This record gives structure tokens, C-alpha cells and sequence, in this order.
């Protein structure tokens, strides 16, 4: 049906429905629970900074770096009051509601809302559900403050959490369960995301600009998508040469993280490579199409209907059933479908349709980011035009995202809480 | 004492592997009467997506209430940091040493330009500049209070000129980029135009890759026997499989002209950019000092206009750097097209003579069954695989500036 955002403010009493408890995947059930918001159906926002697999002092601008690409700002007092966690909220509320306010972003969303994880994983048996799994099932706590614990399962697509050390570094995590990834094998699972909105990316073409949130939300939505229909897929990356002093530094770069941006960038991925992933895909789908045809019993929940997720995962792989009731690939079907995930929702393609500029490749020079200064401020960001606001003249041109024009919608950074890597060039001699 | 300089790493050159590219072009192809082609192209349109029915959810989502989770086993990835420095030891001096010779430090107040790259390197008050002495010399000239304003408007007039120099055999030419940045091989040294003359886009490149062009692996056709539509179907599969390896090929090249070349180029239009800010700033801290020698009663005399300097200077860079951009994509299409698509060709052409030889074989070996028409397909055959697949770089990237450049060559 229509897409529904939902309001609520941080002080909002917990009811157990959108406002809840929760214990997030990676907490490993050792009782830190966190308040969270749903703010669409399978999607909810814990308005905390992201923890998980970070040491407390890591938060603090080191004479290190995490990841080399990035310019890395650090803040330690960023969502630690009550105040800041409901600006956060009110923040999410509003690029959300920027994010449906024309149909292709619409269109993001319900496909993420409905893109359910399959119940299962690689280790369940063909002929089973199975919810028990981390990547399927997360827990909402319902005990007052202070008395036994008592605990309850729901289902989601999506958890947005607050950035994690580096802000203006935001990322799509999976979940992995014995080195083996559901949103990798067709089976999809619950995604998380760390994100900020405040603190955007900075680009400038050569033949500058700051980048609209919104974007950098849906470029990350996009990588959910892929994480919910299982076909994050790893085949051979782009690694860079090494050899030589001039030569740059960089993690793999996966083909997923390239048809996500789109554009030019898919070409970098060969043909050749092209067809793996589609092979992988279809090889995926082949196994969870089979499944479906076998699947009798749910050990884990009695109360699941198996008729009615039959029918659920039929509609989300878009598989096709005869008249007796055996499940299917229609090539053309999943054709389509794969090429709408892959090459329709990508951040250039999105850019067009939302009027908004973005940096030409992937591989453009990253330069330090800014600061917005008020989102929440309809003179500077709105939900239909987001900075390009026609009647302060900013619309054509990209004038309001232009670092010139617009300097009243942004703040420039200190280089003191900046980390960049550099290379130390030197002669070799005395 | 070290003399080490600082560069970040963004700004060094991104040059892709040959561990990036898959080798899937080697493998064998069986060839049967059924088989078909696949392309996978890296498109779709955005406006059958939002009225695609086949894309909307058909069925309600069930209700988020389940069973508690008891199974927490899950792996929770670990994050450390990395020291932000690398220390590395060279005696080149590439763009980054070349650049540098175009900055200074906060300190030093009275700077001249030089055209002598190692003095710039050596002498904290000297800055390397890549225009002709001519103009090197009339920046460094100090003038009389009243003369002031007439050197000003014509040293950022001379900015200006010296900036929009191109000559010149296809498109235009930017003389000075090699005296700016010295990148690839003694690009500074010698003449530029001469050396381009000779080798082309080439001398540009910092460092010229392996290609990896695959040998087309063999096709492997199955026989039917008595069946003489299996057989014709068989042959046509195989010439419409040809059409898929070329395409494959092409790919593979572009994929790594864009990810090991195309980058290259780009650093360059980037390093173009920062060596004439760099050169509009040490014109701006010159003019500074030259001002500040004089006196209260001097300077009240003559109202410099600082508001159309920076707005002559900013456009005197832009018009540059247009020029720099075409030139410097029209060098990035010519290494593909001139270094790169005709090696791939060959080996193609070469895959054409090892898939011609495979399929008249094929015919004579079923001779029997097709009757007295073997002769017949054996000129199909012959005449088929005279025509070769083009090379269109439209394929490859949409709405661009790059198509331009391709459409040019033969
Ligand atoms: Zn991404």
C-alpha cells in the first residue's frame, strides 16, 4: 500500500509497537538494549551512535585512520544528549519524507519494506522455516525497568543506527553467521546501516559542491535493497597496483558497490564478470525457488503460516506458479528484475530523477567535508527541492548545493579533527 | 635531516590491477543447436521501472510478531585503526615534487618565481613557475607607487595570456603541462611538442599497464547425426557466439582503459588545476609584499580594484582549464583507440582464422549428412566472418563529451 512515515519525538513513552526496546543483532543477547523508533513498517531508527566492533576510545581523532579513501572526522559528543538524539529523529523524519516524495524513491522504499529476509539460511534444511537465526530475528524487550526479563521476537529489513567514530563515513553492514552471508546467497537478511545526516561529502567536476543527504541516504538504501533480495554477491574486485610509489592505496572495491553508483562506473566491470554475478544470482535464486516447493514445517515459531510465506517470497523474487502449485523461474521475469535492482536503482540514475548533483565517478577526488548547518531549516533544505530551493533562486545551475553560492547553508570543518592519510615522499638521501 | 615532502594519498594515481580482470574469455565454449547469446547491458530504463506493474507488491506483508531469538551466534567484525603516515624513498620528481616547488611556507614573505625547478626545491623563498621567463621576470620587477596599478592590471593581464597558450596533428595542444608537472618520462626536459610528436599520449602516462587481452578459448561443436537443422543451427550458433566474444573483448579493454589509464588523466587534469591555483597564488602573496613596502601616504593614493583581480584570475584558469580538458581527453581516447582496441582486434582477427579452420572442419566432417550442400555452407561460413563487430564506445558510457572525442577517428 502507500508508503506511511511515521512522527514521534525521543521522549515518547515506549509501547511496545513503534516505539520499543530493542536488542540489535550484533548486541549477542548480553541485555544492552536500545530504544528504538519504527519509522516505516521493517524499518527502524536507534537514534545511538554505532559501537559495534569499535573500542570506546576510537571515537577520539588518533594519529591513525580507519579506511584510507576518506577523509575522517571524529566527534565524541555527537548524539550524547537526549536533545541531539531527537534532532536525529526529526532529521531521519525528514529526508524520508523527502526520499517518497516522487515515485522512484517511493518505489525504494516499498521494495525495502516488502524485500523480507527468507526465513532461513544456508544450514536450515530445504524442507524448513527457521527464525532462530540472528539475521532473521531480533528481540523487543516488553519488561518494566528493573524486573525479570521477558522478551518477544519481531521481524525486520533495516536498522539505522548513528555513525559510528568517523561520521561523515557511512556504511551498509550485512550479518554473517560461521563466515557464510544470507544477503549474499539469495536468502537476504537483516541490514544495518550507521549514518549521519549533518556531516555531508564534498565533490568538484573538473569540466565546488556539497552533497544533498537525501542522496547519500538513498545511495545506502540501495546496498540495503541488494542486502534484503540476497544478491550483495563478492566476485573478483577491483584491487589496485601496489607496486610503485605514486600508485594509491585502497581497500577491494566490489562490482556491487559499483553498479550501485551507476553510470560510467559499471564499465570498469567487464563483461566477463558481468555474467558471474548474474549466474551467481540466478544459481541463488534456483536454490531458494526449490526450497519453497519443499518447505513443510516452522520449528522455531508454530504460529507461522507457511501457505502465507510461500506466497510472500513468490511475490518478492517474483517466481511463478503453475496450476497444481510448483514454483518457478521465468527467465524474463527474473531478468528484469535483476536488471531493475542492479542498473534502475543507482545513485546517477537517482540524481537525474531528484535534480540533485553528485560527483561524476567514483574514483573523483574526495575533498574534507562540511558541516549543514540546519536541515530542520526550510530557508536551506526542503522535502521537494532539498537545498535547490527555487524562490531563494537556487534551482537552476545546482546554485543551492554550489560551496560559493550557498554559503549560508554550510559550515567548513577544523583541520584538527580531520584524519587523512598521506605518504611520506622522501629523497633518500642525507 | 630528512627532506621529506607530504602528499595525501587521493592524490597520487589509482591504477587497477591485472589481478582485476576476470580470464573467462580463455575458457571453451560447447556449441549446441539451442544455444543462445547473452548480453547483460549495464542499463535500464528509469521510466519503465516506476510503471512496471511486475515490480509492485502484490501480496500483504504478514505481521512482524514472532518467537524470541535464542541462537545469538553471529560474527561481529573488529575494527582497528592504521597509522595515517607511510613513509616511502624516492629520487624522482614527479607531479608531487612539482607541485610542491609551487608552494611556500607562511613565514616567508619576499618570494620571486624561477624557472629553475631544482633552485624552487632548494631555496624556501624561490617558487618554480612554468610560464615563459618573459612573464617570470615582469612579476619580479618593482615599480614606482603611481606605476603600480600599470603593472598590476598587466601582470594579471600576462597571467591571462600566458595561461591560454595552444598551438598545433589532431585537436589542440597545451605546451606547458609537461614544464608544470614533469609526469611520466622527463616530460619537463626537452621540448613538449616534439616529444608528443613522436610517441603521442604515451610520454603522459606515469606508468604504461600490461594489457590483458585473452586468448579466445576454442569452440566445441557437437554433432548430430543425419540431422542436417542441428547441424546448420550448430554453425549459426557459433557465428552468433562469435558476436558475443568481440563484444566480451571490447569490454575488457574498456574496463581497463578507464580503471589504468583514464585515471591517469584524470590526476593530470587534476594536477593541471592545482599548478595554476598555485601559480595565482604566488602572484597574490608577491603583489602582497610589493604593497606593504610602502608607506600609508603611497598606499591611499591609488585605490587598487582587488575585485576584478580575483574575478580576472579566476576566469584567466577556467579558460585554461578547458583547454587543458580537451586536450588532455582527446590524448585518453587516442591511447585507447590508437594503443589498446587494435591489439585486441588482432587477437580477435586471430580467434576469426581458429573459428573459421574449427568450422569448415566441422562441415567436412559431416559432409555425409549435409547432402551436397556442404559447399554452400562452407562460403557462408567465409563470407560471414570477412564482417567484423565495430568497436562503439556509446556502449560503454551515456550522455557524454567522451563520444565526441571517439567519433573523430576512422
Ligand atoms: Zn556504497
Amino acid at each position: 500500500m502507500p508508503v506511511t512515515i511515521n512522527n514521534f519525538n525521543y521522549n515518547d513513552p515506549i509501547d511496545n509497537n513503534n516505539i520499543i526496546m530493542m536488542e540489535p543483532p550484533f548486541a549477542r543477547g548480553t541485555g544492552r538494549y536500545y530504544k528504538a523508533f519504527k519509522i516505516t513498517d521493517r524499518i527502524w531508527i536507534i537514534p545511538e551512535r554505532y559501537t559495534f566492533g569499535y573500542k570506546p576510545e576510537d571515537f577520539n581523532k588518533s594519529s591513525g585512520i580507519f579506511n584510507r579513501d576518506v577523509c575522517e572526522y571524529y566527534d565524541p559528543d555527537y548524539l550524547n544528549t537526549n536533545d541531539k538524539k531527537n534532532i536525529f529523529l526529526q532529521t531521519m523524519i525528514k529526508l524520508f519524507n523527502r526520499i517518497k516524495s516522487k515515485p522512484l524513491g517511493e518505489k525504494l522504499l516499498e521494495m525495502i519494506i516488502n524485500g523480507i529476509p527468507y526465513l532461513g539460511d544456508r544450514r536450515v534444511p530445504l524442507e524448513e522455516f527457521n527464525t532462530n537465526i540472528a539475521s532473521v530475528t531480533v528481540n523487543k524487550l516488553i519488561s518494566n525497568p528493573g524486573e525479570v526479563e521477558r522478551k518477544k521476537g519481531i521481524f525486520a529489513n533495516l536498522i539505522i543506527f548513528g555513525p559510528g567514530p568517523v561520521l561523515n563515513e557511512n556504511e551498509t553492514i550485512d550479518i554473517g553467521i560461521q563466515n557464510h552471508f544470507a544477503s549474499r546467497e539469495g536468502f537476504g537478511g537483516i541490514m544495518q546501516m550507521k549514518f549521519c545526516p549533518e556531516y555531508v561529502s564534498v565533490f568538484n567536476n573538473v569540466q565546488g559542491y556539497f552533497s544533498d543527504p537525501a542522496l547519500i541516504l538513498m545511495h545506502e538504501l540501495i546496498h540495503v535493497l541488494h542486502g534484503l533480495y540476497g544478491i550483495k554477491v563478492d566476485d573478483l574486485p577491483i584491487v589496485p597496483n601496489e607496486k610503485k610509489f605514486f600508485m594509491q592505496s585502497t581497500d577491494a572495491i566490489q562490482a556491487e558497490e559499483l553498479y550501485t553508483f551507476g553510470g560510467q562506473d559499471p564499465s570498469i566491470i567487464t563483461p566477463s564478470t558481468d555474467k558471474s554475478i548474474y549466474d551467481k544470482v540466478l544459481q541463488n535464486f534456483r536454490g531458494i525457488v526449490d526450497r519453497l516447493n519443499k518447505v513443510l514445517v516452522c520449528i522455531s515459531d508454530p504460529n507461522i503460516n507457511i501457505n502465507i510465506y510461500k506466497n510472500k517470497f513468490k511475490d518478492k523474487y517474483k517466481f511463478v506458479e503453475d496450476s497444481e502449485g510448483k514454483y518457478s523461474i521465468d527467465v524474463e521475469s527474473f531478468d528484469k528484475l535483476y536488471k531493475s535492482l542492479m542498473f534502475g536503482f543507482t545513485e546517477t540514475n537517482i540524481a537525474e530523477n531528484y535534480k540533485i548533483k553528485t560527483r561524476a565517478s567514483y574514483f573523483s577526488d574526495s575533498l574534507p567535508p562540511v558541516k549543514i548547518k540546519n536541515l530542520l531549516d526550510n530557508e536551506i533544505y526542503t522535502i521537494e527541492e532539498g537545498f535547490n530551493i527555487s524562490d531563494k533562486d537556487m534551482e537552476k545551475e545546482y546554485r543551492g548545493q554550489n560551496k560559493a553560492i550557498n554559503k549560508q547553508a554550510y559550515e567548513e570543518i577544523s583541520k584538527e579533527h580531520l584524519a587523512v592519510y598521506k605518504i611520506q615522499m622522501c629523497v633518500d638521501g642525507i | 635531516n630528512l627532506q621529506c615532502i607530504d602528499v595525501d594519498n587521493e592524490d597520487l594515481f589509482f591504477i587497477a590491477d591485472k589481478n582485476s580482470f576476470s580470464d573467462d574469455l580463455s575458457k571453451n565454449e560447447r556449441i549446441e543447436y539451442n544455444t543462445q547469446s547473452n548480453y547483460i547491458e549495464n542499463d535500464f530504463p528509469i521510466n519503465e521501472l516506476i510503471l512496471d506493474t511486475d515490480l509492485i507488491s502484490k501480496i500483504e506483508l504478514p505481521s512482524e510478531n514472532t518467537e524470541s531469538l535464542t541462537d545469538f551466534n553471529v560474527d561481529v567484525p573488529v575494527y582497528e585503526k592504521q597509522p595515517a603516515i607511510k613513509k616511502i624513498f624516492t629520487d624522482e620528481n614527479t607531479i608531487f615534487q612539482y607541485l610542491y616547488s609551487q608552494t611556500f611556507p607562511l613565514d616567508i614573505r619576499d618570494i620571486s618565481l624561477t624557472s629553475s625547478f631544482d633552485d624552487a626545491l632548494l631555496f624556501s623563498n624561490k617558487v618554480y613557475s612554468f610560464f615563459s621567463m618573459d612573464y617570470i621576470k615582469t612579476a619580479n620587477k618593482v615599480v614606482e607607487a603611481g606605476l603600480f596599478a600599470g603593472w598590476v592590471k598587466q601582470i594579471v593581464n600576462d597571467f591571462v595570456i600566458e595561461a591560454n597558450k595552444s598551438n598545433t596533428d589532431i585537436s589542440l595542444i597545451v605546451p606547458y603541462i609537461g614544464l608544470a608537472l614533469n609526469v611520466g618520462n622527463e616530460t619537463a626536459k626537452g621540448n613538449f611538442e616534439n616529444a608528443f610528436e613522436i610517441a603521442g599520449a604515451s610520454i603522459l602516462l606515469e606508468f604504461i599497464p600490461e594489457l590483458l587481452i585473452p586468448v579466445v578459448g576454442a569452440f566445441l561443436l557437437e554433432s548430430y547425426i543425419d540431422n542436417k537443422n542441428k547441424i546448420i543451427k550448430t554453425i549459426d550458433n557459433a557465428l552468433t557466439k562469435r558476436n558475443e566474444k568481440w563484444s566480451d573483448m571490447y569490454g575488457l579493454i574498456v574496463a581497463q582503459w578507464l580503471s589504468t589509464v583514464n585515471t591517469q588523466f584524470y590526476t593530470i587534469k587534476e594536477g593541471m588545476y592545482k599548478a595554476l591555483n598555485y601559480q595565482a597564488q604566488a602572484l597574490e602573496e608577491i603583489i602582497k609584499y610589493r604593497y606593504n613596502i610602502y608607506s600609508e601616504k603611497e598606499k591611499s593614493n591609488i585605490n587598487i580594484d582587488f575585485n576584478d583581480i580575483n574575478s580576472k584570475l579566476n576566469e584567466g584558469i577556467n579558460q585554461a582549464i578547458d583547454n587543458i580538458n580537451n586536450f588532455i581527453n582527446g590524448c585518453s581516447v587516442s591511447y585507447l583507440m590508437k594503443k589498446m582496441i587494435p591489439l585486441a582486434v588482432e587477437k580477435l582477427l586471430d580467434f576469426d582464422n581458429t573459428l573459421k579452420k574449427n568450422l569448415l572442419n566441422y562441415i567436412d566432417e559431416n559432409k555425409l549428412y549435409l547432402i551436397g550442400s556442404a559447399e554452400y555452407e562452407k562460403s557462408k561460413v567465409n563470407k560471414y566472418l570477412k564482417t567484423i563487430m565495430p568497436f562503439d564506445l556509446s556502449i560503454y558510457t551515456n550522455d557524454t563529451i567522451l563520444i565526441e572525442m571517439f567519433n573523430k577517428y576512422n
